[PDB]
């Protein structure tokens, strides 16, 4: 029905005025002197649930009601398509002041700059003319659904043709949390919060939410049959009557969604926490906090009186866990991520690369909050003015299409774009400055307190002896970096398993003739993990970083 | 009766040039 | 008579299908519990999903199970391969679509497979023809609008599924994706129990090393695995028989019995498909080939074998292991023998690769060949990756002055991202062969890429008699001959002079 | 021939593929034998036509599919493997890939005595230093 | 720098076409060095684009007469990478050389439509500023 | 000629080049000239338009498989023969690559009497000095 729709209020509330007042009272508009027009398009993103609102008001609307879609309409025979859409039409005059509505008119509008085909030119130009033919007496609206407006023939814009628009875009969050509850009321609700499901839920939009509820559904339909072993004989009424979806349904099926608008761009599942990044306690806080103000707290950025700010650069030496943020981030920022790395969007196709740069960034927009994590952004910001003929200016269109499309953030939908690179000495000055990419985060060498921190969160999983004393060790590694860490015990646990399978081995020729000798680590193992320690870090590149941030 | 026709006409490439100085 | 024996046993059950028993069941609920269990669907309020989306690399019976499904439901089945349902005449591909559709609706709630949709779902934004975007129109039209599913649910297969038009892969359309990709070790061992249980193998047969020994085999490539041993059994005893093209007398029929020698030999005369566009022929090196560098073999030995042959003991710890290593020093000091001996005895798939190889004229190949390359190599995991001369494709990037068109420090961008990234980082070791270590770049080296610095000095005295033995190993020599003087007299020498 | 089944009209290729396949099942038990592969198989991602790769998917299915062979074998022949879609190099679409190399100097012998056998030669001549002293010849 | 091969110069010509039509106007060209550059130093580019920039530009503000009194404006930060074509007389040959008090007044100016605290001093951040911009 | 074969059009230049040599061979024992096959053979490996890679396969099918030639003849005509595919320079294909060079003055000489006895001239001038003087002159 007419409320069965949700999530749009005001756009229902515009269409519905606009479709029933010329249907309801239309002596009022000649009493005024007004004629109201014929066609009326909706366009937005796949799944808003154009299809649902154009059935819902055929359904609420008592008038004659008719569906055309595009693909139908052409036919084998000459010239047949085009008395089709005449027959089609003059049978909507003559059976009532009814309401047509044509689905996916991109299918019927190629922009006639693409199109060469003689059939699909005469159908575009019987339909304008039949649209233009339609009298202010004709007494029927034709409604036209199309899923992208940029591919619509310019013709179709002009003035009684297609002059209301609305642009259905993604619900609130509120409006996210309505629908929700629209899908909620059907299905049998256990005891227990949708305002949390909505409220962390970020770039779902519609039938997303829908796929959520259906799969939280079937998780509690699988855990019953398996624990009641209910079998092909038959079902168990009992099983029936105890049917409650629960909040773990839901958190399983929110762990198991992405966006139907990302479900090209997924990324896999690697799982960080907060305790794993040892050190940079403030980066990790500050962070946290810029993340989370924009995405909750609205209202307080108005309050502020300044927008805040958008790009923000990770810069410093490898291995000091830049991408391990970057990780954590993906994995705690209760909003959607996108990863890119930087020669990926190169393409030779004369174009094509900044076509890719456009519809990222557009899906970007799309699922709104996003965090795009450009990995090794260098490889884009390559400094230029004396390259002259090498990759063929194509390179700085490339660059060219990044900075036309990073200062284009307006206020709304708030995307936060994450820099990281080793070498910020190559990077453009263009960007590095504020308005497209303000925020500049150093990470420097971890400090002997930071660096037993870093040492205890790489060893939490691992099982360790008690008598275990990592100060001394810290007080040896001086200028070491999160990685030579990380080799240190990668090498110790190396060791380790060499003794257990020299035990391990030794036993079974003893079988032959505890099951874990070494159940922890052993100081030993840290001796000789020791002993092939080295430390990656230049000096000279040292020197240059600290120079550079002197400069900053 | 009318038919349809597929067509596959061309594209467009760029190329990679290398540089000596003094 | 045998039509009807051969039906029954034609048909290839659920139990044929093996190694993705999760997948298999979660489609298997899909497709039957909506058609064995309505009434819980009416009664919980929903309605089930009717669209499911298969994707993976090929050969992994995504087929088969369509197979299997078909087979095991009785409910009706229409058939649709992807490029089948066009034709010539205007207008008439969509008609026949929308008749097919109909027949179905028409005849029972059933289920439609449609093979090879990449053919179909072009995007119908990159294309420039309009018959593909009007049939994509049509596809999306039939699955939402007016009556969008009637109790029918539709199965569609694909290879890739990332050049599929987004609004196909949404729900309502296309709820589930099933993602199958390469079979457990586990997994390979089931398949071999159901390729191994039809014909007659002799008592020797042991699938557990065969399931061990196979790295990258998925479906189809196991048994062709099998086919190939089978076949090479059948020349061991069609050799010795003669010719006898009129009948073939029971006792070469009988005790066949394809030995696990026939099994090792198409093992390894057999690679996996993924890399049979990159394998070469690799000439052969024993370990006794090697000289001197004991400490060192066996460290490289046991830092590949570890992971392969003791993963339990990792999760015990809980710590991952160490992937690269980069071996420097003089050239021809038998670096790159080395690496020929590990590709030769070391069980886990080996990728070699040319330094400039790789480099291409145009425009970003090189960073996509890279990333197809190493695709490839997290795909067929366990692997060895052998770079070699990596200062001819890694360098400080922007150090040359002179523009190379950004190339160079495009690809070491790359490799950087690809070596430390958003990357799973199971089962790939990096091994390099430089002989002039200051040309590459600092972050390469870093432990995480490049965590061991390998130095391969000369050899001493007792060292160069190894090589001497090594070499000596084959051709026959004096008995007067002793080579202690040989030794005593190379000091500055290689190997390879 | 391999660009023989190549059209102008739009899906006619794989119509006139599928006519060959029927035939050729409905016939006999054949042998299917399509030559240069090279030409129809261009990868499926380096083209950026679409007749082609829907050709390479009609091939993939008829190959591999629903009751995809049944005393059919098909036999290909192509001078380049590197540029052919990986999922025709797969067991039950081209279970295996023959290699034919640079003979040796016994078979340059044999090849010889192919050659050599219908005209009149001299008895002085011997096809011994003949197949030594040829090298690279492909027969 | 159109993407169009060769609209690198219509880009210009019809710039200066739009300025022409709607005379009187004001072109103001910031940061000339990107687009100037010079010429020379580089003999090679990437279709000769800047020297072509370079020539549309001077053969496009070259041929304004007393007629359409056009009015080109530029700014810049490095004024060493700019063309002594483009600084020639009969072209462009003014040369504006370009505080605490228009620090202060920039403050004041930005803190307009802000809830301020009322016991605050700005004059203490223009004294203490004294190489600073507006952006900062 | 070489460049009047080629169509943008899928499949449409095979077929021309089918009905050419159905032509050829229905005939008579024929002499065929293929002009310029250099922008019909590059080498299948540097462009990346498929076209060509289906020209030169087809060609090659034309010129080598099951019943290729009966009592006909093909020449072909060049500029830059490196730049051709080697799957065309074989036996069997294109045996005898002749090659044309500059005639000597003996050969200007030739030319020059060819071309001066249909006009009419002078006594005084001979073309022994006219050939010596013409040094790189050709054709
Ligand atoms: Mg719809
Ligand atoms: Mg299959
Ligand atoms: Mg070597």
């Amino acid at each position: 029905g007419y409320d069965d729709i949700g999530g749009c209020r005001k756009q229902m509330a515009q269409i519905r005025e606009m479709v029933e007042l010329p249907l309801r009272h239309p002596q009022l508009f000649k009493a005024i002197g007004i004629k109201p027009p014929r066609g009326v398009l909706m366009y937005g993103p796949p799944g808003t649930g154009k299809t649902l609102m154009a059935r819902a008001v055929a359904n609420e609307t008592g008038a004659f009601f008719f569906l055309i879609n595009g693909p139908e309409v052409m036919s084998k025979m000459a010239g047949e398509s085009e008395s089709n859409l005449r027959k089609a039409f003059e049978e909507a005059e003559k059976n009532a002041p009814a309401i047509i509505f044509i689905d996916e008119i991109d299918s019927i509008a190629p922009k006639r700059d693409k199109t060469n085909g003689e059939v699909e030119r005469r159908v575009v130009s019987q339909l304008l003319t039949l649209m233009d033919g339609m009298k202010a007496r004709s007494n029927v609206v034709v409604i036209a659904a199309t899923n992208r407006p940029n591919s619509i023939d310019p013709a179709l814009r002009r003035f009684g043709r297609f002059d209301r628009e609305v642009d259905i875009g993604i619900p609130d969050a509120t409006g996210r949390l309505e629908v929700l509850r629209i899908h909620t009321k059907n299905m049998k609700l256990a005891d227990d919060d949708l305002e949390a499901l909505a409220a962390e839920t970020h770039g779902y939009v519609g039938a997303d939410i829908a796929s959520l509820c259906s799969e939280a559904a079937m998780q509690q339909i699988r855990e019953k049959m398996d624990l009641i072993d209910l079998d092909e004989d038959e079902i168990d009424a009992e099983v029936l009557d105890s049917l409650g979806v629960t909040m773990d349904n839901f958190r399983f099926a929110l762990g198991n969604s992405n966006p139907s608008a990302l479900r090209e761009t997924v990324v896999e599942s690697v799982n960080v926490t907060w305790d794993d990044v040892g050190g940079l306690d403030e980066i990790k806080e500050e962070l946290k906090e810029t993340v989370e103000y924009p995405v909750l707290h609205p209202d307080q950025y108005t309050k502020f009186g300044l927008s805040p700010s958008k790009g923000v650069l990770f810069y410093g030496p490898p291995g000091t866990g830049k991408t391990l943020l970057a990780k954590a981030v993906a994995t705690e920022v209760s909003a959607n991520f996108i990863s890119v790395k930087g020669p990926e969007l190169l393409s030779m196709w004369y174009g094509e690369s900044e076509s890719n740069i456009r519809d990222i960034f557009d899906k970007a927009r799309a699922a709104a909050p996003t965090v795009v994590f450009l990995d090794e952004l260098d490889s884009i910001a390559k400094a230029r003015g004396g390259s002259l003929g090498d990759a063929g200016g194509a390179s700085d269109r490339v660059v060219n299409q990044l900075l036309t499309e990073m200062d284009g953030m307006n206020a709304k939908k708030n995307v936060f774009v994450i820099g990281a690179t080793n070498r910020p000495d190559q990077i453009d000055p263009a960007i590095l400055r504020p308005g497209r990419l303000d925020q500049l985060i150093y990470v420097p060498l971890p400090d002997e307190n930071a660096r037993l921190s870093i040492l205890n969160a790489q060893l939490r999983k691992t099982p360790l002896e008690p008598g275990l004393e990592l100060t001394a060790i810290a007080k040896a590694t001086q200028g070491f970096s999160g990685a030579d860490l990380l080799y240190i015990v990668q090498r110790a646990a190396k060791y380790a398993i060499k003794d257990s399978i020299e035990a391990h081995r030794q036993h079974e020729a003893e079988k032959e003739v505890e099951v874990d000798p070494v159940p922890y680590i052993t100081k030993e193992h840290f001796a000789e993990a020791m002993k092939t320690a080295k430390r990656s870090v230049s000096d000279a590149e040292l020197r240059r970083y600290e120079a550079y941030s002197q400069q900053m | 009766a009318a038919a349809a026709a597929a067509a596959a006409a061309a594209a467009a490439a760029v190329a990679v040039a290398v540089a000596v100085a003094a | 008579n045998r039509e009807d024996e051969e039906n029954n046993m034609n048909e290839v059950g659920y139990d044929d299908i093996g190694g993705c028993r999760k997948q298999m069941a979660q489609i298997r609920e899909m497709v039957e519990l909506p058609l064995r269990h309505p009434q819980l669907f009416k009664a919980i309020g929903i309605k089930p999903p009717r669209g499911v989306l298969m994707y993976g690399p090929p050969g992994t019976g995504k087929t088969l199970m369509a197979r299997a499904v078909a087979n095991e439901t009785g409910a009706f089945f229409f058939l649709i391969n992807g490029p089948e349902v066009m034709s010539k005449m205007a207008g008439e591909s969509e008609s026949n679509l929308r008749k097919a559709f109909e027949e179905a609706e028409k005849n029972a709630p059933a289920i439609i497979f449609i093979d090879e949709i990449d053919s179909i779902a072009p995007k119908r934004d990159k294309t420039n023809g309009e018959v593909e975007r009007r049939v994509v129109s049509q596809l999306l039209t039939l699955m939402d609008g007016m009556k969008a599913r009637s109790n029918v649910v539709v199965i569609a297969a694909t290879n890739r599924p990332n050049s599929i038009d987004p609004a196909l892969r949404r729900f309502g359309r296309f709820d589930r994706e099933v993602d199958i990709g390469i079979p457990d070790a586990t997994g390979r061992l089931e398949v071999l129990r159901i390729h191994t249980k039809n014909m007659k193998l002799a008592d020797d047969v042991d699938l557990e090393a065969l399931a061990a020994e196979t790295h990258g085999y998925v479906g189809a490539d196991i048994a062709s695995l099998c086919s190939e041993a089978a076949m090479q059994q059948i020349r061991e005893k069609m050799d010795l028989i003669d010719l006898d093209e009129d009948e073939i007398d029971a006792e070469v029929l009988d005790s066949l019995g394809v030995t696990m020698d026939n099994f090792r030999f198409a093992l390894g005369n057999s690679n996996p498909s993924a890399l049979r566009e990159t394998v070469v022929e690799s000439v052969n090196v024993t370990w006794d080939d090697v000289g001197g560098l004991d400490e060192i073999k066996e460290e490289l030995k046991e830092t590949v074998e570890y992971p392969v042959l003791h993963p339990d003991q990792y999760t015990k710890f809980g710590l991952s292991p160490s992937k690269g290593v980069l071996f420097y020093g003089p050239p021809g000091t038998g670096k790159t023998l080395l690496a020929k001996a590990v590709a030769t005895e070391v069980s886990a798939n080996f990728i070699s690769v040319k330094g400039p190889e790789l480099l291409s004229m145009w425009y970003g190949e090189s960073e996509s060949n890279i990333r197809d390359i190493f695709d490839k190599a997290r795909a067929a995991a366990p692997t060895v990756v052998f770079l070699d001369e990596l200062d001819s494709i890694a360098k400080a990037r922007g150090g040359s002055l002179g523009d190379a068109g950004g190339a160079s420090d495009r690809v070491v961008n790359q490799l950087l991202t690809e070596m430390d990234g958003m990357n799973a980082k199971k089962n790939v070791f990096v091994i390099g062969a430089t002989n002039r270590p200051d040309q590459i770049d600092p972050a390469i080296l870093r432990p995480g890429r490049l965590d061991q610095l390998i130095y391969v000095p000369l050899p001493d005295e007792n060292a160069r008699l190894s090589i001497l033995n090594a070499q000596l190993r084959k051709t026959p020599l004096e008995p007067g001959l002793e080579l202690t003087a040989i030794a005593k007299a190379t000091q500055g020498f290689s190997g390879a002079d």
